[PDB]
């Protein structure tokens, strides 16, 4: 069991990728899964000991280069949309 | 503020403005 | 003077309890985003 | 377009010259090294000694 | 085994009105915060339902064979756990793959198997005189059975043998669904105090297990148990006795309903 990284999962219903944070909510004892507001499975119980983890994707956004212009100079810098460093 | 009132799960990022609240 | 400045600090607090009992036009922008969002997600189910 | 951001940025707009501004080359997604199967907890076998 | 009964007096059924009843799970999802709607089998507020007596005090014993449709609410208003367990089929004659699922007192059983099942099958409960406790004996509910396939064991549930004829404390509903063979049984236990006219509460449904048999259902029949005191000579012909209990039979119809989800999430609120 690894947790805090972007992993890949099978938890019998569904084959997604993102990281396993653990949340503060304890689920009702007959559920396997979990959605939100935006209609979207992001909280899947683990059936090895009922630990309630959150599912948070890795890829957010794009990559963006920033260039001063022409005549100017010749370095550019790597702009990160929403990704943590 | 308080008067008036996830969604990137799909990809639909929300890009923040060049200029926030405070500036504004 | 002293009969419009009262007329003006009148104002501004009629204003204020009038502000604090939602708006319109910036609720209509916010609400079409938002159910334009939900249904994105919902065309892919 | 794999090389150098800089020259990643001529190619995807189709000019030679770069002005002032920002622009969008590409996306960024990580991919998962591993992946994990546990559909049970402990496959408790029947009594077969 | 099983006897026959006799002609007697009884009581016609009447005709009462629901109150926010047949809310359950639609799901085995959490959800909170949301107002998300859905399209599966539940009841209609407002609606007409059936009502049926079962106390003696004159002995009223109406236990007919209704039909088993796409959804059904069983809402029991129990005190003295009257009522034991329900039976399921087709036509009753040892054709089809016929159900049995008891609450005896000692464990819950799922059979589905053949068993030759009677007219009325019920369960009789003999009062001792060396023993001051209410004990069952005549356990006819079927025959015989000559072989079958599933099988499976419930847990353990305690329940008291004897019978009274006061207000009653609990109420339990009990929803039986079939959706592609599936067999859905939700459950769940609510205090109040009442007679009838039940209030307009709100409390959720969950279930317990799925049974995965994969068999179709059109009929279905509730059994009722019985007292063997003093005060009766102890034949079932005409003189006996069974307590007190209110049992509701509603059919659940295709009907989109709008649940309402806290925090906690638990349903709250049921918009039609
Ligand atoms: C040098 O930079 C100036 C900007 O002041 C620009 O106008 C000019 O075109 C540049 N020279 C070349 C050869 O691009
Ligand atoms: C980004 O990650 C670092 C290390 O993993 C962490 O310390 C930091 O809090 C993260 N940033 C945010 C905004 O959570
Ligand atoms: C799986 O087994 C562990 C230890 O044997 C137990 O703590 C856990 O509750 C089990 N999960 C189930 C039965 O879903
Ligand atoms: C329900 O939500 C409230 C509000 O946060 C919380 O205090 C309470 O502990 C929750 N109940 C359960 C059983 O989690």
């Amino acid at each position: 069991l690894v947790k805090n990284k972007c992993v890949n999962f099978n938890f019998n219903g569904l084959t997604g990728t993102g990281v396993l944070t653990e949340s503060n909510k304890k689920f009702l004892p007959f559920q396997q899964f979990g959605r939100d507001i935006a209609d979207t499975t992001d909280a899947v119980r683990d059936p090895q000991t009922l630990e309630i983890l959150d599912i948070t994707p890795c890829s957010f956004g794009g990559v963006s280069v920033i260039t001063p212009g022409t005549n100017t100079s010749n370095q550019v810098a790597v702009l990160y949309q929403d990704v943590n460093c | 503020f308080n008067k008036v009132t996830a969604q990137k799960f799909n990809g639909l990022t929300v890009l923040p403005p060049l200029l926030t609240d405070e500036m504004i | 003077q002293k009969l419009i400045a009262n007329q003006f600090n009148s104002a501004i607090g009629k204003i204020q309890d009038s502000l604090s009992s939602a708006l319109g036009k910036l609720q209509d922008v916010v609400n079409q985003n938002a159910q334009a969002l939900n249904t994105l997600v919902k065309q892919l189910s | 377009c794999a090389l150098d951001p800089l020259s990643e940025t001529k190619c995807t707009l189709k000019s030679f010259t770069v002005e002032k501004g920002i622009y969008q080359t590409s996306n960024f997604r990580v991919q998962p090294t591993e992946s994990i199967v546990r559909f049970p907890n402990i496959t408790n076998l029947c009594p077969f000694g | 085994q099983c006897v026959n009964l006799t002609t007697r007096t009884q009581l016609p059924p009447a005709y009462t009105n629901s109150f926010t009843r047949g809310v359950y799970y639609p799901d085995k999802v959490f959800r909170s915060s949301v107002l998300h709607s859905t399209q599966d089998l539940f009841l209609p507020f407002f609606s007409n339902v059936t009502w049926f007596h079962a106390i003696h005090v004159t002995k009223r014993f109406d236990n007919p064979v209704l039909p088993f449709n796409d959804g059904v609410y069983f809402a029991s208003t129990e005190k003295s756990n009257i009522i034991r367990g329900w039976i399921f089929g087709t036509t009753l004659d040892s054709k089809t793959q016929s159900l049995l699922i008891v609450n005896n007192a000692t464990n819950v059983v799922i059979k589905v198997c053949e068993f030759q099942f009677c007219n009325d099958p019920f369960l009789g409960v003999y009062y001792h005189k060396n023993n001051k406790s209410w004990m069952e004996s005549e356990f006819r509910v079927y025959s015989s059975a000559n072989n079958c396939t599933f099988e499976y064991v419930s847990q353990p549930f305690l329940m008291d043998l004897e019978g009274k004829q006061g207000n009653f404390k609990n109420l339990r509903e009990f929803v039986f669904k079939n959706i592609d063979g599936y067999f859905k049984i939700y459950s769940k236990h609510t205090p109040i105090n009442l007679v009838r006219d039940l209030p307009q509460g709100f409390s959720a449904l969950e279930p317990l297990v799925d049974l995965p048999i994969g068999i179709n259902i059109t009929r279905f029949q509730t059994l009722l148990a019985l007292h063997r005191s003093y005060l009766t000579p102890g034949d079932s012909s005409s003189g006996w006795t069974a307590g007190a209990a209110a049992y509701y039979v509603g059919y659940l119809q295709p009907r989109t309903f709008l649940l309402k989800y806290n925090e906690n999430g638990t349903i709250t609120d049921a918009v039609d």
